[PDB]
């Protein structure tokens, strides 16, 4: 098969004739079919039982439900038994003679249409009672619901005026219509003056334990009675749409009609084809239809009386800047009290519990406009509406709260504010600091061993720590990252300015040392600047490490209530900066190494000439720079220090290998240069091992440079047949300084000639490049990185 | 049935199959022409008459 030949490959992953591994491979197939039949077993069982209940209930309802509608053949065909038999008496004279006077409702319509005129003219004040509450009307379950039933007796002139639509006469709704002017709208609007003044009376801060009880009881009685009443009229168009649109829209008319059907199919003709589905008989039977807006259409004015009192309590200024939700959420507390008080009053309607969430539309929509733009206090924009979001949540079910959706755009306003503010802050703090550091007689914040902290950087520390209190205070993935990481771009502008003006500190000590001991024909205006750059630039690296303290240590110290993704998005650009927290040391402290130097450039090129060969130039270099690392040594930050003295032994050996191209013929002749490589090697040893005390770097960060010491002793002292292996070994460590240095060494030498430079130094050039294909495919550029000295014609 | 077609083990079973079958026609006509009695015995040549 197309699987089996592939399965012949799967078992042909056992060999070709592999009967033991064919057996085991068959056991693997048995494991696969084993579990596939466990899950296919139980899954097939669940499907089978689903078919079992499926056909079991298709059975049970085919038979039993066929005997449920056929049990309606049993009991409903039993309904047809006593159709013209029952009630053992003159039922024919009960439904056609005693019920003939049921078609004789004349005098009740005259004294009740007339009494509906006069007494509801009286109930236009009595059942429309107000001024002020006295329990809301007084007693609007007596009063406003007396206007509801007086409007339900005038629902003969309001709802059964729509049932009596040309029943038998013309003045049943005309001469009684002036009896319905003071009859219907002096009872229905009396129940709506008592209903709008009931719910308005229920909008009156208590409101009350009997006022909202009676008033809301009328506004649930005539509210839900109105709901089933107009639901019985809409179910007279839906029971007529069920009934007359099963008659007119059978379809067997089949025109259908013009124009009392489609439209109004199906209503369809009042009294009684359009009425008796809401009228007699009809054990209701009007439908009621009181009161329409007791709270059937007037419960929206209660939750919109706390959501129009709430929305009215905004006072859109916001009366300090965001006090809209103060009085508005106060009306939300009155919405919870009026809500639960009214559900204690009225179960069916009249503000059961919707006043709370309607007032959450009042506080939500209210707080989403007081700080829509930056028109409120932009520093206090999201804290107010968010404080009412979570607090007005916690003041309720959490839920008459302030849903805002403008939190995050206002957090972009906090982005622009805190970022551009910290551009202003950071710029002033920088230029203040650097203009302090050019005053080189007093160091910053006191300690006598150069571990000084700073002042404006402390304002960055503590005061930017206070800038991110809204960041961590609201736990934003867009500010506590974004102000922090855009702030890290601001820190990149910082360390660029520490490179710039700390390089101007370097220039200041360069020409101040020109003023000190270096031939004073160099003097600049801003460089009147003696020794003392040590405490300044190390004070910088110290608050690089204290930017590690509050930036790194506060960073991972507080930010622990997101996942490590967003916490990590913070962590990408505050704590890799530890390398950055010596990267200024990549630019400051190398300047320190040259400013240990710049009082001493008179021996720095008189090396390789005859003065240093038997004199005290090595004394000045080694001992003076030794003391220069006998005062930076107490005064230096550690991460700056290891890299520092490392680059002191390195840079001081390349200032010990400065003058390899001055072409002074080497005094290995009478050993004057050679003692300058050997006896001065003792003097240039405690420049490595008295510079370094308190640690064991004395040769450890000097061994790599004893390579260029001893192999350079093999380069520049030794004769013809001992400069080959000089470039062998010196190639085996330092190919960064290339072969042509030896050419300069044979520029500084007569008694190893230029054809010897061809054989030794050019076959050794082939050693250099072919070993660079061989062994470098030695180590990095170093102190001897780009000191490939000039070569002649090989 | 399984053809199979090819190596792994079938084919390179079928060599010893078909040559084992001509080996059984070899031993078959050996015992057939043994006491055919084209060699005479009870057997080919173990004389019992």
């Amino acid at each position: 098969m197309s699987s089996d030949p592939l399965q012949q490959v799967c078992d042909l992953i056992k060999g070709d004739l592999s009967l033991e591994r064919v057996r085991d491979i068959k056991e693997q197939l048995l494991k696969e079919k084993s579990v596939v039949e466990y899950q296919l077993n139980k899954e097939s069982d669940k499907y089978y039982g689903e078919v079992e209940e499926s056909l079991k209930l298709l059975n049970l309802s085919k038979n039993s439900v066929t005997s449920i509608k056929q049990q309606i053949n049993e009991v409903n065909k039993l309904g047809n038994d006593n159709r013209f038999a029952i009630n053992r008496y003159d039922i024919l004279f009960r439904a056609t003679k005693l019920y003939e006077t049921v078609n004789t409702t004349s005098s009740i319509y005259d004294r009740i249409y007339n009494f509906v005129a006069l007494m509801e003219h009286i109930e236009r004040l009595l059942v429309a009672e107000l001024a002020e509450d006295a329990l809301e009307t007084g007693c609007p379950h007596l009063l406003e619901i007396h206007f509801l039933l007086t409007s339900a007796r005038d629902f003969q002139e309001q709802v059964v005026v729509m049932a009596k639509e040309a029943t038998e006469d013309a003045q049943r709704t005309v001469m009684k219509l002036f009896s319905r002017l003071s009859g219907i709208i002096s009872k229905f609007d009396k129940l709506l003056d008592g209903l709008t003044y009931d719910i308005v009376e229920m909008a009156r801060a208590e409101q009350i334990s009997l006022a909202i009880r009676l008033f809301k009881i009328y506004d649930l009685e005539e509210r839900e009675d109105l709901r089933i009443e107009a639901i019985r009229n809409i179910i007279k168009k839906k029971e007529i749409e069920i009934e007359k649109s099963s008659i007119k829209k059978l379809p067997n008319s089949k025109n259908t009609a013009r124009l009392q059907d489609e439209t109004p199919k199906v209503i369809e003709y009042p009294t009684n084809k359009g009425l008796y589905q809401e009228i007699m008989s009809g054990t209701i039977s009007t439908r009621t239809a009181p009161r329409g807006y007791k709270h059937f259409l007037i419960n929206g004015i209660n939750n919109s009386i706390s959501e129009m009192f709430g929305e009215m309590r905004e006072k859109y200024v916001g009366d300090q800047k965001f006090d809209v939700l103060d009085n508005m959420d106060w009306i939300f507390n009155e919405l919870i009290i009026v809500k639960e008080h009214i559900a204690n009053c009225c179960p069916p309607h009249w503000n059961i519990f919707e006043v709370y969430f309607d007032q959450y539309y009042k506080e939500l929509h209210s707080l989403i406009t007081d700080l829509v733009e930056s028109e409120p206090e932009t520093i206090i924009i999201l804290d107010i509406l968010a404080f009412d979001k979570t607090f007005q949540d916690t003041l309720k079910q959490d839920k008459s709260v302030i849903g805002d959706k403008e939190k995050e755009t206002l957090f972009k306003d906090y982005l622009n504010l805190i970022v551009v503010k910290m551009t202003e802050w950071i710029g002033n703090l920088e230029k203040a600091e650097f203009d302090v550091f050019l005053e080189r007689s007093t160091p910053p914040h006191s300690d006598s061993d150069g571990l000084l902290f700073l002042d404006g950087t402390k304002t960055c520390f503590q005061m930017f720590t206070q800038q991110v209190e809204v960041a961590a205070g609201t736990n934003q993935a867009k500010i506590l990252v974004g102000v922090v990481e855009r702030f890290s771009d601001l820190l990149t502008k910082r360390q660029k300015n520490w490179i710039s003006k700390i390089s101007e500190e370097i220039k200041k000590q360069i020409n101040y040392n020109h003023k000190y001991d270096i031939d004073p024909e160099s003097i600049t205006p801003e460089d009147e600047c003696p020794g003392g750059l040590v405490e300044y630039l190390i004070a910088v690296s110290n608050d690089q490490m204290k930017a590690a303290d509050y930036a790194v240590a506060i960073s991972s110290k507080y930010g622990k209530l997101v996942s490590k993704v967003y916490e990590k998005q913070i962590t990408n650009h505050l704590e890799g900066t530890l390398d950055g927290f010596a990267e200024v040391a990549q630019c400051s402290s190398l300047g320190l190494i040259t400013l240990m130097f710049d009082d001493l450039r008179k021996p720095y090129q008189e090396i390789f000439s005859k003065t240093w060969y038997m004199g005290s130039q090595a004394q000045q270099i080694a001992d003076t720079l030794d003391e220069y690392l006998l005062d930076i040594k107490p005064q230096m930050n550690s991460v700056l220090f290891v890299n520092f003295i490392d680059n002191v032994i390195g840079e001081t050996i390349i200032k010990f290998l400065t003058a390899l191209s001055f072409e002074h013929s080497f005094k290995n002749k009478n050993n004057k240069f050679l003692e300058a490589m050997k006896r001065d090697f003792e003097i240039f040893y405690q420049l490595f091992v008295k510079v370094l005390d308190g640690n064991e770097s004395k040769d450890t960060l000097i061994t790599q440079n004893f390579t260029v010491m001893e192999f350079f002793m093999d380069l520049s002292c030794e004769p013809i047949d001992s400069i080959l292996d000089i470039w062998q070994k010196y190639l085996e460590v330092y190919w960064d300084s290339r072969i042509d240095l030896l050419v300069g060494i044979l520029k500084c030498r007569k008694d190893v000639s230029s054809s010897e430079r061809k054989k030794i130094v050019q076959q050794a050039t082939e050693m250099l490049h072919e070993y660079r294909r061989n062994m470098e495919a030695d180590r990095e550029p170093t102190l001897m990185r780009r000191f490939v000295l000039e070569f002649e014609k090989q | 049935m399984n053809n199979k077609s090819l190596k792994t083990v079938e084919i390179l079973k079928p060599i010893n199959q078909q040559l084992e079958l001509q080996e059984h026609l070899l031993f078959n006509n050996l015992i057939e022409e043994i006491h055919d009695i084209m060699y005479s015995k009870s057997n080919k040549t173990n004389f019992t008459r």
